[PDB]
C-alpha cells in the first residue's frame, strides 16, 4: 500500500497507473528508491534534489518528497486512515507485555527481520525512537543482515536436518487418521 | 433603365433565394437519486451564520504534529 501510496503522490503530480504489471513496475521504484530522512519537519523545510530515473521508454521520475515521506506513515499510520501504534510503540507494548524479570535481557535481545526494512534512516533512526521510548541503559543488539528472509529458509534447512524432526513433523497416516486437530496439536 | 441599352450583361429576374414550403428526460420512474428544490434563500438561511473560524488553516502534506483540520473556530 506503500507503493500504492506512491503512486498515488504520482498522480498527485500527474502520474497515473493502474495495471498490474505497472504496478510491480511502481513496486521496484519504490524498493529500488527509497529511504528515510531522520529529521522530517526539519528535512522538509530544506530542499530537496528530485533526481529522475528513466522508465523503460525513458521518463521523469523524481525523488520528491515521497521516497522518505511516504515509508515514514509506517511509523505514523493514522495518515492512511487508521489508528494504529507503529512498530516501535508495538514492540514497546510487547515489552510491557513481558516480565521485568527479564526486560533487561530483552534490552538486550532485538532480534529483527524483515526484508521490506532494508532501507536506508531505517535502523539507526529506529534506534532514536527507541532512544525516545525506551528509559536509561539500554544495549543495541540488532540482528540485521539483509539475508534474513533467506536466513528463515536456512533455518528451516538445518531444522530439517535433524534428529527429533522426524517425530516434529505431522505423518501423512496422522492426516489419515484424524489429521486437522492433531495438526493443531502437533504445531503447539 | 439604370443601363438596359447600355449595359445588357447584367442580371434580373433571378430569384436566388432557394424556396421551400411551410410543412413543420423525467424517467422518474426509477428510485436512484432525489434533487432539491432550489431556493438559494432558503438554503442562505440555512447557511445563515457559520461562524467559521480558519485558525491555522493548514492541510499541507507536512508531516510534524498529529493531524490538521482547519476552518474550526465558531462563534
Amino acid at each position: 500500500d506503500v507503493s500504492r501510496f506512491l503512486r498515488l503522490y504520482l498522480r498527485k503530480e500527474g502520474y497515473d497507473f493502474h495495471s498490474s504489471s505497472e504496478f510491480e513496475i511502481v513496486k521496484a521504484i519504490k524498493e529500488r528508491a527509497c529511504y528515510l530522512s531522520i529529521n522530517p519537519q526539519k528535512d522538509e523545510t530544506l530542499e530537496t534534489e528530485k533526481a529522475q530515473y528513466y522508465l523503460p521508454d525513458g521518463s521523469t521520475i523524481e525523488i520528491g518528497p515521497s521516497r522518505f515521506r511516504a515509508p515514514e506513515l509506517l511509523f505514523r499510520p493514522d495518515l492512511i486512515g487508521e489508528e494504529s501504534e507503529g512498530i516501535h510503540e508495538v514492540l514497546v507494548f510487547a515489552i510491557q507485555k513481558s516480565d521485568m524479570d527479564l526486560r533487561r535481557t530483552l534490552f538486550s535481545n532485538i532480534v529483527l527481520s524483515g526484508g521490506s526494512t532494508l532501507f536506508k534512516g531505517f535502523g539507526d533512526r529506529l534506534l532514536s525512537e527507541v532512544k525516545k521510548l525506551a528509559p536509561k541503559d539500554v544495549k543495541i543488539r540488532i540482528s540485521a543482515p539483509q539475508e534474513r528472509l533467506y536466513s528463515t529458509w536456512i533455518g528451516g534447512s538445518i531444522l530439517a536436518s535433524l534428529d527429533t524432526f522426524k517425530k516434529m513433523w505431522v505423518s501423512k497416516k496422522e492426516y489419515e487418521e484424524d489429521g486437522a486437530r492433531s495438526i493443531h496439536r502437533k504445531t503447539f | 433603365d439604370p443601363k438596359y441599352a447600355d449595359l445588357p450583361g447584367i442580371a434580373r429576374n433571378e430569384p436566388d433565394v432557394y424556396e421551400t414550403s411551410d410543412l413543420p428526460q423525467e424517467e422518474l420512474t426509477s428510485t436512484s437519486v432525489e434533487h432539491i428544490i432550489v431556493n438559494p434563500n432558503a438554503a442562505y438561511d440555512k447557511f445563515k451564520d457559520k461562524r467559521v473560524g480558519t485558525k491555522g488553516l493548514d492541510f499541507s502534506d507536512r508531516i510534524g504534529k498529529t493531524k490538521r483540520t482547519g476552518y474550526e473556530s465558531g462563534e
